[PDB]
């Protein structure tokens, strides 16, 4: 009645929703508040004047005729006041639990003796009663900042790779194994130009092209354009990103590179300050004001410049354990036989009594002693030092941005941005909340390098596990790697008696229903799942397909059923029939990702899906287009890219999403592009012995030296890289002689200072 | 073959 349905959660009044109360709380907790910096007042300039090369893009309507730039004689302090919903005064449709589904689950439990039915109903009701989908609160966000600072500086303070004992080259040798990469396509431009110069526009569809990375148009522009999207500020971003990279390049080759580079960095300070966006999630009601995860929303120009380094490399590097002999999980999909490929790799390891490691950003998976371990970095991003990102930049510029002859696919200006400035713009820099400019501890979550920097930190933890003789994750010896690496982590899952569990999963596989005998019905009694929680997926054995298939981890499935995400796109929500199409999508997607294998959930969701489809026929609205392009309407859209929901879900839909394109032979997987014959273990034993301290390549040696020399030496460094980046006659011997020359002047300790510290100082100058 | 639009 009103006892079955839990009461709606009404968040308490937030006592820290004012700058005074927020500042006092952070002060009482010793959290660093910066002296606020101001942005010059916006000036409405002619886009034709600011971007003359793109005059044709203005007249064709691809850019606004005016551009607003911070050039004014007066300045302003930026202010960012995000919405937190639901809140004490607004408990509406946003974050509303699916009470209709709870009613349906109860009715079908009344009529069906499903052995897992009572546990499914209780779990959905408990999730509705204890969880809340929403954007948390100011208190939640502020307490989260304290927890991040705690991971960075508390019980286990962060350590740079150098402090742990790795050079840039030693880390690169590990990343060749844990994150194998290819070079960007030959047709893609080198890192040598201003972003706007990557736009080739005239009108001709046969030639017109943009080599810039794809951006989310509806996402936040960030500073200095609060309240604007990326689509709203395209011209502004190009003008600002162009001016920053050009002013940096000029300043570095000026009569005083230290004063020049520092002036540019302070003039564009706001390019290092992220809007502290409250992340929409299924939070615990009891901890609503204790924890709101934060999205560090990078300014559009900073995101564009960073993405120009990473995305041309990563587009060509979808290499993982299912298609390459690497522990990496980058670009993994459990669909189209992905999960069965993983289960084949796991089963072969267990039969051959071999240990196994898998890495995905802040997620580590270890198979040892007939046990599966899921290890996650604790609040990952907070463990990142600017030096971790600098080591990733080294790896991308040496292994990615390199020609076949070994010459660099970048010039000194882009080597300066990537190595000497960029890591301090998004790591240990600052954020904006209300009128408060707060310190950021670690890397800003959501920045372009979030995955890459987290993947490098997990690589360090895994390399140290291999070095320590692979101690079991449940022992003190493994937990001691926290202090050894400066990286906090925790064992999130332990799946004991793995061999036996896989045998049980195969033997308990149902004979009835979906992917079993092929009828359009859930099994009465589902088989045992292999609860790997591999990027949120469990494995279930299919008798029909004779393979393991993925099912969304139970806790995630229940949370998503209890609190569905609605249409979080104003434009699509405005379109007619979209909201009623979303209703069908919600119940079909929950079935697709794994609800099909939960008999109570599948009976209730199928009913909801067909009843919503019947309501659509009554109103006479055609939503076929929306149901075909359902991906953008669902949180589960990012997987099943080529499936349509225009026809109701059947057993054939489940067969199709699990159909492999090719047969799998693990021995047939190509080796990594670099050091193919070497295993991660052989690389670790070499590093332990002191190998790969310095790269053999003089170009790479110059890039490593660049991480150690102060900003006043940048012009000399530019002269050292100029022959190689220009590919002049006999550049190799010239770069070789210039590196040897630069190595000698490095005996002057006064020339040794991290440019990353110099960047941070200038960013925080008043 | 490589896009070359002057470099920064
Ligand atoms: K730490
Ligand atoms: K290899």
């Amino acid at each position: 009645e009103d006892v079955l349905i839990p009461k709606r959660f009404r968040p308490a009044k937030d006592p820290l929703d004012s700058p005074q109360a927020a500042a006092q709380f952070l002060k009482d907790n010793k959290y660093r508040i910066l002296r606020p910096r101001a942005i010059p007042t916006m000036v409405e300039l002619e886009t034709d004047a600011a971007l003359p090369r793109l005059r044709q893009m203005v007249e064709d309507g691809k850019l606004k005729d005016t551009v607003s730039v911070p050039e004014g004689t007066t300045a302003f302090y930026p202010k960012y006041y995000p919405f937190h919903k639901p809140d004490h005064d607004e408990v509406g449709t946003f974050g509303a639990p699916d009470i209709t589904l709870l009613k349906q689950l109860t009715f079908f439990l009344l009529e069906n003796d499903f052995p897992t039915g009572p546990e499914t109903l209780r779990q959905v009701r408990e999730a509705i009663a204890t969880l809340q989908y929403g954007s948390g609160s100011y208190s939640g966000q502020l307490n989260r900042l304290l927890a991040m600072k705690g991971v960075a500086t508390g019980r286990n303070p962060n350590k740079t790779p150098k402090t742990v004992g790795y050079t840039n080259e030693q880390l690169a040798k590990l990343l060749e194994q844990t994150l194998p990469i290819n070079t960007p396509k030959h047709e893609d431009p080198d890192l040598r130009w201003a972003p706007s110069w990557l736009i080739n526009y005239t009108g001709d569809l046969s030639t017109d092209k943009s080599y810039l990375p794809h951006v989310t148009i509806k996402s936040s522009a960030g500073l200095p354009y609060i309240g604007k999207t990326k689509g709203d500020t395209t011209a502004e971003a190009l003008v600002l990103a162009d001016s920053f990279i050009r002013d940096l390049g000029r300043a570095a080759t000026s009569a005083d590179p230290e004063a020049g580079v520092k002036k540019t960095i302070t003039d564009f300070w706001y390019l290092s300050c992220g809007l502290l966006f409250p992340k929409g999630e299924r939070y615990t009601q009891v901890d609503w004001d204790k924890k709101t995860r934060n999205i560090w929303s990078a300014p559009y120009p900073t995101h564009l410049l960073l993405s120009m380094v990473s995305t041309p490399v990563m587009n060509e590097s979808k290499l993982n354990i299912t298609n390459t002999q690497t522990p990496s999980l980058y670009g993994f999909s459990p669909f189209h036989g992905g999960m069965d490929r993983i289960m084949t790799i796991i089963r072969d390891s267990l039969d051959n009594d071999e240990d196994l490691v898998m890495i995905y950003a802040d997620n580590i998976y270890i198979l040892q002693d007939n046990t599966w371990y899921s290890i996650d970095l604790e609040k990952g991003e907070a463990n990142c030092t600017p030096q971790h990102m600098q080591a990733m930049m080294y790896y991308l510029l040496t292994r990615g941005w390199t020609n076949e002859d070994g010459s660099p696919r970048y010039n000194p200006t882009w080597a300066t941005f990537a190595m000497n400035v960029a890591p301090s713009m998004v790591v240990d820099s600052s954020c904006l909340l209300m009128n408060l400019q707060l310190k950021t501890y670690g890397q800003g979550s959501g920045n372009a390098f979030t995955f890459l920097n987290n993947h490098l930190m997990s690589t360090i933890v895994v390399a140290e596990w291999v070095k320590a003789g692979k101690p079991n994750p449940m022992t003190k010896e493994f937990m001691d790697l926290e202090e050894k690496t400066g990286i906090n982590f925790k064992i999130e899952r332990e799946l004991k008696n793995l061999r036996e569990t896989i045998v049980e999963a195969v033997e308990t596989a149902p004979q009835d229903g979906y992917l079993a005998d092929g009828s359009d019905l859930p099994p009465i009694r589902p088989g045992k799942a292999v609860e790997l929680d591999l990027l949120g997926w469990s494995a279930i054995y299919s008798r029909q397909m004779e393979m393991f298939v993925p099912v969304l981890e139970n806790e995630r499935l229940i949370a998503s059923a209890a609190y569905p995400k609605g249409l979080e796109n104003k434009a699509l929500a405005r379109k007619p029939g979209a909201e009623i199409a979303y209703q069908i999508v919600r119940y079909e997607a929950i079935r697709l990702v794994g609800g099909w294998n939960n008999p109570l959930l599948e009976t209730a969701a199928k009913h909801m899906s067909l009843d919503k489809r019947k309501r659509l026929e009554v109103k006479g609205i055609d939503v076929t287009g929306f149901l075909d392009d359902w991906n953008n309407m669902s949180e589960f859209g990012g997987d099943l890219e080529g499936i349509t929901l225009s026809e109701p879900l059947t057993n054939q839909t489940l067969v199709d999403i699990n159909t492999p394109l090719d047969s799998f032979d693990p021995k047939a997987r190509p080796q990594t592009p670099r050091s193919p014959k070497k295993t991660l273990d052989e690389v670790t034993t070499a590093i332990t012995s002191g190998t790969y301290k310095d790269p053999k390549s003089a170009v790479w040696r110059l890039l490593d030296q660049r991480t150690k020399l102060r900003v006043s030496t940048l012009r000399d460094q530019a002269l050292a890289l100029k022959p190689a980046s220009s590919s002049v006659d006999n550049w190799a011997e010239a770069t070789e002689e210039l590196a040897q020359q630069q190595q000698l002047l490095m005996k002057a300790n006064n020339l040794l200072k991290s440019s990353l510290t110099e960047t941070r100082e200038a960013l925080e100058t008043i | 073959s490589r896009f070359t639009p002057g470099e920064v």
